[PDB]
């Protein structure tokens, strides 16, 4: 704050101190499932490589 | 009795690949042709189910 030098009102105005704070949440789940039947793992699925795991 | 030339019957085998999400099974032979085994605990009905083909 601020006053004028030599005042007759010699009063003080106290300043606060107040923190604030947030918060970061971990609230969402990111996935990919796939499923295959035993005849398409044997016949179909060339290569599991870069057929299933890439894309 | 039957006679049959060679080329009269085909026959064609194939062994199922096992996947990476089932438990290691070993490879069993019968007659020549190679079979799958595969072994899966059911917890559910508290059990071991085990399958075998081609």
């Amino acid at each position: 704050n601020r006053r004028d030098l030599r005042d007759p009102d010699r009063t003080v105005i106290a300043s606060e101190l107040v923190e604030h704070s947030f918060g970061v949440t971990l609230d969402k789940h990111v996935y990919a499932a796939l499923k295959f039947t035993d005849e398409q793992r044997t016949l179909d699925i060339r290569d599991y490589t870069k057929q299933v795991l890439m894309p | 009795a039957y006679l049959w030339h060679r080329t009269a019957f085909i026959l064609a085998y194939r062994t199922p690949v096992v996947p990476e999400g089932a438990k290691a099974g070993a490879s069993f032979s019968a007659n020549g042709v190679a079979l799958r085994w595969l072994a899966d605990y059911d917890y559910s009905q508290l059990g071991d189910r085990t399958l075998l083909d081609v």
